[PDB]
């Protein structure tokens, strides 16, 4: 009835910790590698896709990796859909900010607001939370780039270089042992791109299944310009970088 | 396990939970009261067990007359058969608030069967476990209505409960023939007693009070009135007349 | 502001002036005073034009939405208890004169509505301030068995009575045809009775008669 | 079994029965799809069991569909497919 | 855990078990009627059995008036089948008072079972397994009959039955309704109509019965009726004339 | 009664004749100086046979006495149609509640096979009473003595049309908020018939 | 009278010949007394300005209620919005609350992005629709503007005869009312830049 | 009169009551009147219900014009339907054009009748392209050419389209490309490659249901 | 009273996705088989409308439905589950930029916000989510034409050519094999009918296989003869003979 099918898995289990918690690495083990690298010049974001045919159509291009300001980005690990309702909810609390202050708002402001959101769910209300890692990158006058990666159950550290999805522990190995703290947009780019090949089981990497959008400072001026690079323009990152496949 | 007994909420294989299995024999186990329909008016039955000498007769009557011109009378469980009568009066009297009429017989059934059948699709809700027997007059003509505890009911010339349903309706049957529409109902109030003097054979144990409040077509022209006096000895000595030991 | 309709045998014609006033001052020379409601029910009011679409814009939505909803046809009195309904909640604070006709499945309907929660129905229909000058034409020159072309002449005339007697009226006029059979036509400009002619001195202010100090480039995107 | 597998066992059994030109399986070939020998070797029971019923000497078109019925749908208890209803 | 006797999840076999039990028996009231469209007009009938000399037979009926135009056919349990019809009864009403102009049968037959189709979403609250079909004749577009299934089917139907027998009488309808390539009944007088139907009705049952023992009705244009015991008697005995 | 609505009333009556009731009113809308329709007819519809004078507010009569039409069919539309005091006692109670702000009085003329043409008068007040006949309304104030002095009871059908027109005509023409033409209806078991006079005719009496 | 009407100035717009010209005022204050000599009453974000006439508390604090929904739409269509369409929100904002409407008519010029069509909108404070391929105006000084440009104005003149029109017209309208003057800036609507350029007039 | 199939059944029994003449007058009546629904295919009238009807007209038109031999005129006639048939539905350009040739190949007629008007298909399929059409009659274009006795064009027409069918299915195309190509090697005296051309069409026989008159050539 | 029942759907299965949805694409493989094209000169929408009684009429019956007149629309699996979602489409719509706007966004957004709900009915406690996935064509400004897939989770998948339901597997291919830069509206009829029709078998009539077409805007549909500031209704849907009549081509 109500009772007996309800076991209430948002308190505390006998294995002394959240199954909700637990249970969502694995979708986000099944969810698309994105990989965050924050260098000198600007933050590196790149992500996987579900399923690429061959008339699969690449247009707006951004599902798990988006944009909530031209200095602050947002990345996401899990169900589409599930991020899609805190992808925009960032951003009404965010132009609430510019209702408020009238200014650019940094990203730890909204990391852990939007954590309780999630952990309000198992809190009180008898709902569930979702199992959707977040991503956060963004700009500031203090701390310069700054580059942030959530968890369904509420934590956030620093990662200058973050690994997410698939191969986690694999990923991170192989961009610990070769970070350096001098990294320009090429350099940052061509460690991940070599990364990305051993994650998945497709062969090599092809411009189909890498999403990739980052920010530099500047354009045609010094500061405040970002742009999500079209999937035509992410061929010819593959040859100027000098990797084909 | 079976889950009919535990939730109402979901389906039977013979369109009749388990659960509402169970009313029945709850209404089957309490006091025989029978009803009486004819061309003179709506008579009814009731009867009080007596435990003890401490119980005073002429004082619990489960017969429930709704104003002058509508009676109810229920069996089984007390609370839920005077559940609906706090619900039936109130209908009755928003009834006259708006129209400023008094209600008919048909107007009242459907007030009653609207609630069994919004109880058994709440889950969280407890169905009635009692059975409905109701009557009156109106400015068309004698109806009476049963409503039995799954909720379904329709136009009924003669009513049984408790022990001996089907049996105590067999005495019915007989004065259809020997009256048509049943002319005199003057003396179907000393057939009352005879009918619940039958199944006072297999049902004796102790003393036996019974009490008979009626309505008429002619007499009353929608008033009401009770049996006391020399109207009420004269109906329990005609059912003792035919079998004197 | 001068409104009319004739309802003919094949249909209801409506017309409404290009010529809109707010205040002393005429706010608009040239506008748009008949909506709509659905493809075949063309919507008119008085007063503010923009108090008509702030609830017709909002019903007749769901009009065209309750056209493949009953998936047959719109309806023209559908509109109306929508419409009654909704100026009873609001207690009818603003004061307007609707006008709705169209064509429903039954044929062809002129429906009047009044401030507050009133709605009539007639022939012909003139509201708004400059209704008495044209309802005082309506009612000379009538009869039975009307026609598309004799309802065109007499709407026309009805307007041209409007906005010689009347200030708040002017510009062209816009007359739409609602057919039961065929569609509703709509020709705008139908008449041209206020044409102004350019100035005879041409004024042309030279370059550098100001005063500039600084100078830059509005910020756009990079 | 296809259209054309059915079609071949259609004419076999009847070539040794008197069948009236007016009859044809057509309404009953489009419409059933999977089928096995045993729904067409009871075309020839069925059908004709009902032209035994009625002492009918040919079996018309009318009997072939009336033992429609019978022949593919062998549930007796509620309906059949009750996915999409 | 994982059986839907109690709460409702989504089965290994991708139907639901509450979905089944409501299909599966229908005919617990063991019930059967038909439906059929005339020309200008539509003929309903219903068998009735009376298992008392007490009952009343002008209360008992599965036919209920919603409309001046608009009658309605229901089988399944009688508690559960007055719940739709109390429902459609206040939402016919709420038809005019939104509009005023008379419920067409596109709207009634999708607002119930639209709003059977939430109680798939409310896991709390039952749903309805109680057959529902909606019979009224249009102006513009003449005879309709809408048949709302328990799930949320509907769609158009030329006729329609209850109980095991409907495929019996839908094959007797099937032949003459090919030949004459027409969805209903071309043919005028209802009167006739109605002997019409009963004739398809015998072959499934075999018997006859009393003018209380079966619920018949006509719904006309812009008229819908009730047949009385007198009307209903002079169409049995008139049929025996004929044919 | 409030701003922007067509005050009801003015010239109306009913009288109930030997079976049957007749209904009748004259063709006018105005608010303070004007006639903004003339086709104008003052009527309220509960059912077929059971018909209802239009008084009061404008805007109520064409919304809440639809919102009566929608109560009568939780009830008719189950069962049957109810007696004349059914109908009416909804008026009362409508009004009730929105009478500090809506101020509308009825007068509800009904027919039927047994109470036959009874009528309930409801004033400003919002109160339900029973009279045989009653007429109300400002413009209608020169009439009221006209009709209690030589009516008689139980008339026909053409002496009643007469007594309503003859009554209806002075209203009519000695007064300027009340005019234009007379139309009436029929509450009869033969049917519903509508009938309109010319101003050429209750005119020349 | 009008509560908004306390501060005072206008904005001034209108159509040229693929260009738009808009132009308000630097003054601010509170009756004849002023406060702010470098208040900017036009707005602009995506390729169209939006000019506001009224009370402070619906310019300046109802602005952050203008880039809510309009980033809304530029984070989530990233592209630009006619100006019919951004019209719409205007007046469906006002018309809301019936009770409680903002007093502020906006004034809207721009220049389509697609068709390459000049269109010039923006409402009064109630939110009634005033759209014409001359002039667009709002404010307590609006009526004099309204037979300005007729006297005026030409059609299909160039973006530097369209300057010196609404320059002309603004600078003598504003020394006409107690509510504006003190410097008028004005802006030039081209497909792609803009031009601004600073004014002088009349001091007191 | 009134109705259109009335000057239809009439003219059409007038072929063998009197001549050609007589039942060719009335259907260039019937060209310019009797306005339907839908678009205009003769363009003075509505051609929806009666583009049916017309379309017989047409068929009539194959028993003058390639009975007497003025295919050559008959040539002109199906160019000029073709801008008529891009104006309603385009469901009836298949159609009728595939109702054409089999009237149209009965008599013996020339080769240059049908290769004229199916270039103009060709030319029509630049702006207009249609795989599915230029490839039909591509079939019997190759069919000419073997009346023709020139294995060249036909070839190169069937290499086009042995190209696309390794990316494709086409299974009831593909059973005739073989099944013509069949004839084209055989009276070069090819045992072989003729063989193995039928051995391909034999494959995609066996996945879906190829018609009878397919699989018994 | 109602809605006492605050607790969340089936928790996480040692999968690592959703057993809800999981079993949602069991309807979809025993629905009706759906698919859709964009060839930028239209956009054919096209399925099968499944009769199990020969005295059901398909006229009634309506897979393909209109939100807005340049956007089409066609389910698969359970029907009435669509039908309730056009009802709160088209009133989530109106209190979309519909009121806001005067215009309606674009099918990118405009389904994101509809398949938002879906994902909102497999959260809150209490709902429960749907069997069906939704097949969403439409016409948007800068991008012309559209195409979107959406599983009973709400994300959008930006496809060219696609089909789902019965034997989906193997009308994929089918689509994935005839493709060029840019195809006309005629083409992706023919393509459609050689692959929706010839995977399925025992319905050969057009009554009971509806297609539409996206693109066409026929001068009778607008209602009104005034200045055509926009096209019109792109939506077009074949009649019963017309479809019929595009077998005949094939």
């Amino acid at each position: 009835g109500s009772r007996r099918y309800d076991s209430r898995t948002t308190i505390f289990s006998p294995e002394g910790r959240l199954y909700q918690v637990e249970y969502a690495l694995e979708s986000i083990s099944h969810a698309g590698t994105a990989i965050g690298i924050m260098a000198s010049d600007g933050i590196v974001l790149a992500a996987e896709r579900k399923v690429t045919s061959t008339l699969l159509e690449q247009d707006t291009s951004t599902e798990k990796l988006y944009k909530l300001n031209d200095k602050i980005a947002v990345a996401v690990a899990g169900l589409t859909a599930d991020a899609e309702i805190l992808i925009n909810t960032a951003r009404i609390h965010a132009q609430n900010y510019l209702k408020t202050y009238n200014e650019d708002i940094p990203v730890e402001i909204l990391v852990r607001r939007l954590s309780d959101i999630k952990q309000g769910y198992t809190q009180h209300g008898g709902l569930r939370p979702f199992g959707v890692s977040f991503i956060y990158a963004g700009y500031d006058d203090r701390y310069g780039y700054q580059l942030y990666t959530s968890n369904p159950s509420g934590n956030y550290t620093g990662w200058k270089a973050i690994s997410v999805g698939a191969n986690t522990s694999a990923a991170q190995t192989l961009l610990q042992m070769d970070y350096k703290d001098d990294m320009k947009v090429d350099d940052a780019i061509e460690l991940a791109l070599k990364t990305l090949s051993k994650t998945t089981d497709s062969s090599a990497l092809t411009y189909d299944r890498l999403e990739f959008a980052t920010i530099r400072k500047g354009a045609n001026d010094g500061e405040v310009y970002q742009k999500i690079f079209k999937p035509q323009e992410i061929k010819d990152i593959l040859v100027k970088t000098g990797i084909t496949k | 396990g079976t889950g009919y007994d535990l939730s109402n909420s979901v389906f039977s294989p013979d369109g009749r939970n388990f659960q509402v299995e169970y009313a029945v024999k709850a209404v089957e186990n309490g006091t025989t009261s029978i009803g009486i329909k004819c061309n003179d008016g709506v008579v009814f039955a009731v009867e009080k067990l007596i435990t003890s000498k401490l119980l005073v007769p002429q004082k619990n009557v489960k017969i429930q007359v709704v104003d002058r011109h509508i009676g109810c009378v229920y069996s089984g469980l007390i609370p839920d058969g005077r559940h609906l009568v706090n619900r039936g009066r109130e209908e009755a009297a928003s009834f006259k608030k708006l129209y400023k009429t008094p209600i008919p017989i048909p107007a009242f059934a459907d007030r009653l069967g609207q609630y069994v059948q919004a109880h058994t699709l709440y889950n969280s809700v407890r169905p009635f476990g009692v059975s409905t027997i109701f009557g009156g007059v109106d400015k068309n003509g004698a109806h009476l209505y049963m409503l039995e505890p799954s909720g379904s009911y329709w136009g009924y010339k003669g009513a049984a409960t408790g022990k001996g349903r089907q049996s105590a309706k067999a005495e019915l049957e007989k004065l259809v023939d020997h009256h048509p529409e049943g002319l005199s109902a003057r003396e179907a109030v000393k057939q009352a007693a005879k009918i619940i003097y039958l199944a006072h054979e297999d049902n004796k144990e102790k003393d036996f009070e019974l009490e008979i409040s009626w309505c008429s077509l002619s007499e009353t022209n929608g008033l009401h009135k009770f049996v006391k006096g020399d109207l009420l000895q004269e109906a329990i000595d005609f059912a003792q007349k035919e079998i004197n030991g | 502001t001068t409104i009319v309709g004739v309802k003919f045998n094949n249909g209801v014609v409506i017309a409404a002036d290009t010529r809109s006033t707010q205040g002393p001052i005429v706010a608009d020379k040239n506008c748009a005073k008949l909506h709509r409601i659905s493809p075949k029910i063309w919507c008119a009011g008085a007063g503010t034009a923009a108090d008509t679409e702030a609830v017709t814009q909002l019903i007749g939505s769901n009009i065209e939405l309750h056209s493949l909803y009953t998936s047959r046809e719109p309806r023209v009195v559908s509109a109306l208890q929508m419409l009654k309904q909704h100026l009873f909640k609001y207690q009818g604070h603003i004061g307007a004169y609707l006008i709705v006709a169209g064509v429903d499945p039954t044929g062809s309907h002129l429906f009047s509505i009044h401030a507050h929660g009133s709605t009539d129905v007639g022939y012909y229909l003139s509201l708004g301030s400059g209704s008495l000058a044209a309802m005082a034409v309506l009612e000379s020159h009538w009869k039975q068995d009307l026609t598309k072309e004799e309802a065109i002449k007499l709407a026309s005339d009805a307007i041209q009575a409007g906005i010689w007697n009347d200030l708040g009226s002017g510009s062209n006029v816009d007359v739409c045809v609602m057919e039961i059979g065929k569609d509703a036509e709509y020709l705008r400009n139908y008449l041209t009775p206020n044409v102004r002619e350019e100035k005879q001195k041409s004024y042309k202010f030279p370059r550098g008669t100001t005063a500039v100090l600084k100078e830059s480039i509005v910020n756009i995107c990079d | 079994r296809d259209r054309r597998e059915r079609r071949l066992i259609f004419g076999t059994i009847a070539s040794k029965m008197s069948l009236a030109p007016e009859a044809d399986l057509d309404s009953l070939i489009i419409r059933n799809d999977s089928l096995s020998g045993a729904v067409i070797a009871a075309i020839m029971q069925e059908a004709g069991l009902r032209a035994v019923r009625k002492n009918r000497y040919v079996i018309l078109q009318s009997d072939l569909e009336e033992a429609y019925a019978t022949q593919v749908k062998t549930d007796n208890t509620v309906d059949k497919f009750d996915f999409y209803k | 855990a994982g059986y839907d006797r109690h709460i409702t999840i989504f089965s290994p076999e991708g139907r639901l078990y509450q979905v089944e039990y409501a299909f599966k028996a229908t005919n617990q009231t063991n019930i059967n009627s038909l439906a059929v469209r005339g020309k200008d007009c539509t003929v309903v009938i219903s068998q009735k059995k009376v298992p008392d000399k007490l009952l009343d037979p002008t209360t008992v009926s599965y036919i209920f008036c919603i409309s001046r135009t608009i009658g309605m056919v229901v089988n399944g349990p009688i508690p559960d089948a007055r719940n739709a019809a109390l429902r459609a009864k206040a939402e016919a009403a709420e038809f005019r008072y939104k509009y005023g102009y008379d419920m067409p049968c596109d709207v009634l037959a999708k607002r119930m079972a639209n709003l059977s189709q939430i109680y798939t979403q409310r896991a709390y609250m039952r749903p309805l397994g109680v057959i529902l079909t909606f019979v009224s004749v249009d102006e513009e577009l003449g005879p309709s009959i809408y048949k709302t299934d328990p799930a949320g089917y509907y769609v158009g139907y030329k006729a329609t039955a209850t109980g095991p027998k409907q495929q019996e009488i839908t094959t007797n309808l099937e032949n003459h309704f090919k030949k004459s390539k027409i969805d209903h009944i071309n043919e005028e007088s209802w009167e006739k109509v109605v002997e019409f139907a009963i004739t398809h009705m015998i072959d499934a049952l075999g018997t006859e019965f009393s003018k209380n023992d079966l619920e018949v009705g006509v719904a006309t244009k812009d008229k819908f009726f009730t047949l009385s015991a007198e009307n209903i008697e002079e169409r049995l005995v008139a049929i025996a004339e004929q044919d | 009664l409030k701003k922007g609505e067509v005050s009801l009333g003015t010239s109306i009556m009913a009288v109930t004749f030997k079976d049957g009731v007749i209904l009748g009113a004259d063709s006018r809308t105005t608010t303070g100086a004007y006639i903004a329709n003339r086709v104008t007819d003052k009527l309220t519809r509960v059912h077929d046979k059971i018909w209802c004078c239009r008084s009061g507010s404008a805007a109520d009569t064409q919304a809440i006495a639809d919102i009566v039409q929608y109560h009568l069919e939780l009830y008719t539309s189950q069962y049957g149609t109810p007696s004349t005091e059914t109908a009416a006692s909804v008026f009362k109670e409508l009004c009730y509640e929105n009478k500090d702000n809506l101020t509308a009085g009825i007068i509800v003329a009904g027919y039927d096979d047994k109470n036959k043409g009874e009528v309930y008068t409801i004033p400003l007040g919002g109160s339900v009473h029973k009279l045989p006949y009653a007429i109300a309304g400002s413009g209608s104030t020169f009439i009221y003595g006209y009709c209690d002095k030589n009516f008689r009871e139980n008339m026909s059908k053409e002496e009643t049309v007469d007594f309503i027109k003859h009554s209806l005509s002075q209203a009519i023409k000695w007064d300027g908020s009340s005019g234009g033409v007379i139309r009436m209806v029929v509450l009869t078991a033969a049917g519903v018939e509508r009938l309109i006079f010319y101003p050429d005719e209750y005119e020349q009496l | 009278s009008d509560p908004s009407s306390i501060n005072g100035g206008i904005v001034v717009a209108m159509t040229g010949k693929d260009c738009v010209a808009i132009a308000c005022d630097l003054r601010l204050g509170s009756q004849s007394l002023g406060v702010s000599n470098k208040f900017e009453k036009i707005f602009h974000y995506g390729h169209v300005f939006l000019g506001i006439t009224g009370l402070a508390t619906d310019v300046t604090t109802l602005n952050e209620m203008f880039r809510y929904k309009t980033n809304l739409y530029k984070l989530k269509e990233e592209r630009a919005i006619e100006p019919e369409t951004f019209t719409q929100l205007v007046s469906s904002s006002l018309y809301e609350r019936r009770f409680g409407p903002y007093f502020v008519g906006p004034v809207v010029a721009g220049i389509n992005s697609k068709s390459g069509k000049p269109f010039i909108a923006g409402f009064d404070l109630i939110g009634c629709i005033d759209e014409a391929k001359d002039f667009i105006v709002s404010g307590t000084a609006s009526d004099q503007l309204f037979g300005m440009c007729e006297s005026l104005y030409e059609p299909n003149l160039e973006p530097e005869d369209l300057f010196e029109t609404i320059s002309q017209a603004l600078l003598n309208a504003a020394d006409r009312d107690a509510l504006s003057g003190w410097g008028a800036v004005v802006y030039i609507i081209k497909k792609d830049e803009v031009v601004k350029r600073y004014l002088k007039m009349r001091q007191d | 009169m009134s109705l259109p199939g009335s000057k239809l059944e009439e003219a059409r029994r007038l072929v063998n009551e009197k001549q050609y003449n007589e039942a060719e007058q009335v259907y260039l009546s019937l060209l310019d009147k009797d306005s339907s629904q839908s678009s205009a295919a003769a363009g003075a009238s509505v051609d929806d219900k009666r583009r049916n009807e017309q379309e017989t007209s047409i068929l009539e038109l194959g028993q003058l014009y390639v009975t007497m031999g003025a295919k050559d005129k008959l040539r002109e006639f199906i160019p000029h339907s073709t801008e008529y048939m891009m104006q309603f539905a385009k469901s009836k350009t298949v159609k009728v054009l595939k109702t054409l040739i089999e009237k149209f190949e009965q008599v013996p007629d020339s080769l240059d009748d049908q290769i004229f008007v199916c270039e103009k298909s060709i030319e029509f399929a630049k702006r207009e392209k249609r795989v599915f059409l230029k490839h039909s009659l591509s079939i019997k274009l190759a069919t000419l050419h073997y009346q023709k006795k020139q294995y060249k064009d036909s070839l190169a027409l069937i290499n086009d389209l042995l190209r696309e069918f390794k990316k494709l299915d086409d299974k009831p195309s593909l059973v005739d490309v073989h099944l013509l190509e069949s004839k084209v090697y055989h009276k070069l005296r090819n045992l072989a490659k003729s063989k193995a051309s039928l051995t391909a069409a034999r494959t995609a026989a066996n996945s879906i249901y190829c018609p009878t008159q397919t699989v018994a050539e | 009273m109602t809605d006492r029942y605050s607790f969340s759907l089936t928790t996480f299965s040692p999968s690592g996705k959703l057993g809800q949805i999981d079993y949602a694409l069991t309807a979809v493989k025993q629905g009706v088989t759906s698919l859709g094209i964009k060839a930028t000169n239209g956009v054919v929408i096209a399925t099968e409308k499944k009769s199990s009684s020969p005295l059901a009429m398909s006229e009634t019956l309506s897979k393909v439905s209109l939100l807005t007149p340049d956007i089409g629309a066609v389910y698969s699996g359970m029907g009435p589950d669509y039908r309730v979602l056009v009802d709160k489409s088209r009133k989530v719509a109106h209190t979309s930029y519909k009121r806001i706007y005067g215009e309606y966004p674009p099918t990118k957004l405009l389904v994101s916000e509809v398949a938002k709900i879906m994902q909102e009915a497999t959260q809150s406690g209490g709902v429960r989510p749907f069997g069906v996935s939704l097949l969403i064509a439409g016409h948007d400004e800068f991008n012309g034409f559209s195409l979107y897939q959406v599983d009973p989770s709400g994300s959008y998948f930006p496809w060219k050519a696609t089909a789902i339901g019965k034997g989906s597997v193997a009308a994929k291919t089918f689509l994935e094999k005839r493709w060029n830069d840019e195809l006309e509206l005629e083409d992706a009829i023919h393509i459609a009918l050689l692959t929706l029709k010839e995977s399925v078998e025992g319905e050969f009539n057009g009554d009971t296989i509806e297609l539409a077409i996206i693109g066409d805007e026929n001068p009778d549909l607008l209602g009104y003869t005034g200045i055509p500031t926009d096209k019109g209704p792109r939506f077009r849907k074949l009649t019963s003979q017309e479809i019929n009549d595009r077998l005949e081509a094939l």
